[PDB]
């Protein structure tokens, strides 16, 4: 019952932390993957 | 338990096996009383109907 | 995406961008959920911990790669496997 | 098929409860051991010549 | 079980033991398994609250979040239910198997209760006919990741 | 609920992560937008880590 209550104080302090981790993630690669744009691919298999 | 120390006892046969349980009755007769509280209501489909 | 093609009237490139702009948040509600589901497993230390640490960081690094990274890519495979290789008429 | 328990609430309940108890009842009754049986069974035989 | 029984019997000699004589336990696998699965539990009770934060920190409503959480149990359990009806046991490995399968089964409910409510959320169509429009266009994806997987 | 709102109108902590959700959601379709005008280089990045 008691380690629960650490449970409680891990969750709610965890859930935003990581969330912010994984939005942190695709925001930034977003940013690099626009900075990285390319050009197309190749006419071998038509 | 009021006899000679290095005595002791255990049952057998008939008395062994009511031991393991002899009424179960009012348990799985309970189990029976909330499958069929809630198995009816599975075709009235109301709540308290069965 | 697909029913976006055919079940409504639209072509890959913005079919993809509404299926995944719809889609986005779910993937992460998902694998948020699920990572905070292992969070125990990985953290977990003693009382026999070999098991769960092994499981758990496992399927973590595996779980990060395969939301942020894999929501770009996706994408880009349903629309060359179309694109470059589908039936004109 | 999801339709026809999205007009018939409970019945879903039914189900899920009628798992709830084969569950819950599927570990009271299951053994319980750190592992299953993994090694070729083998058999001993064992003398002794004093 | 067999070292169950055996505490069994041997509970029965003590009381005709000699003055001074006193048994002891130097080498005892049990304790482990019994933390072992206590360990586990623990991780899907815990498990359970994060997937209703998330749950609620996404959906933002008290009501939104009974959904998902109550269908969870009926899966994990519903698993013991199969697994011993094929002879399975609950074990260290099958057991520490399920807290991945809590993973991954938690989102085969939420991906179509979020779906439901986005869908909600536009054309503005109660509950039923939002559920419905929700399992046809997504339900028959929900057979094939099962049978891919 | 209503048709169209996605709970920005909202009191408190939760209106602002609705805001920095959605914003999150147009910066990653804006930036998928460039990512599929580009599919060969990314077939081969694909590759790369592959
Ligand atoms: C009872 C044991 C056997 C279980 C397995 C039985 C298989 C059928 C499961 C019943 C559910 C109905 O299964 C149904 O299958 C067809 C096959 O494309 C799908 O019909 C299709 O609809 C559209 C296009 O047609 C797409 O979303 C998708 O291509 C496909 O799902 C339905 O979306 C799916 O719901
Ligand atoms: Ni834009």
């Amino acid at each position: 019952m008691l380690e629960l209550l650490k449970s409680l104080v891990f969750a709610v302090i965890m859930v935003p932390v990581v969330m912010a981790i994984i939005l942190g993630l695709i925001y930034g690669l977003g940013e690099v993957f626009n900075i990285f744009s390319g050009v197309g691919k190749k006419d071998q298999p038509g | 338990s009021k006899l000679p120390t290095g005595v002791g006892y255990d049952w057998t046969g008939m008395s062994y096996q009511e031991r393991l349980s002899g009424n179960q009755a009012p348990s799985l007769y309970a189990i029976s009383l909330i499958v069929v509280f809630l198995c009816l209501a599975a075709l009235y489909e109301s709540w308290s109907i069965p | 995406a697909k029913d976006l093609m055919d079940k409504e009237g639209k072509g890959l490139i913005e079919a993809t961008l509404d299926a995944v702009r719809m889609r986005l948040r779910p993937i992460l509600m998902t694998s948020l959920a699920f990572i905070l589901g292992v969070m125990p497993l990985v953290i977990s230390t003693g009382a026999g911990s070999g098991a769960q640490n092994a499981v758990g960081t496992g399927v973590m690094g595996g779980m990060v790669t395969a939301t942020v990274l894999a929501i770009f890519f996706v994408p880009v495979f349903f629309v060359v496997v179309r694109r470059r290789f589908s039936r004109k008429n | 098929m999801p339709n026809f328990f999205i007009d018939r609430p409970i019945f879903a309940w039914v189900i899920a409860i009628i798992i709830m108890l084969a569950g819950g009842l599927a570990i009271l009754k299951l053994p319980v051991a750190q592992y299953p049986t993994i090694a070729p069974p083998a058999v001993t035989i064992s003398a002794s010549y004093p | 079980d067999t070292a169950a029984a055996i505490r069994a019997e041997l509970a029965k000699m003590e009381p005709f033991f000699p003055s001074g004589l006193k048994i002891v336990y130097p080498y005892d696998t049990t304790p482990f398994v019994k933390i072992s699965i206590h360990e586990v539990v623990k991780t899907l009770v815990e498990a359970i609250i994060l997937v209703f934060l998330v749950m609620y920190l996404f959906l933002q409503n008290f009501r939104a979040t009974l959904i998902p959480t109550i269908a969870v149990p009926v899966v994990l359990l519903g698993t013991f239910a199969v697994l011993a009806a094929f002879g399975f046991s609950i074990n260290t490995l099958t057991m520490f198997g399920m807290v991945l399968a809590i993973g991954l089964l938690v989102d085969d409910a939420i991906v179509v209760v979020e779906n439901v409510e986005r869908v909600m959320a536009e054309e503005g169509l109660p509950p039923k006919e939002a559920t419905r429009k929700s399992m046809g266009q997504i339900q028959g994806a929900l057979v094939g990741i099962a049978m891919v997987l | 609920i209503a048709k169209g709102d996605h709970g920005e109108g909202k009191k408190g902590f939760f209106g602002w992560f609705n805001r920095m959700f959605e914003k999150s959601t147009h910066h990653y379709t804006d930036s998928v937008g460039g990512i599929l005008r580009s599919t060969g280089r990314y077939l081969v990045l694909y590759l790369i880590i592959v």
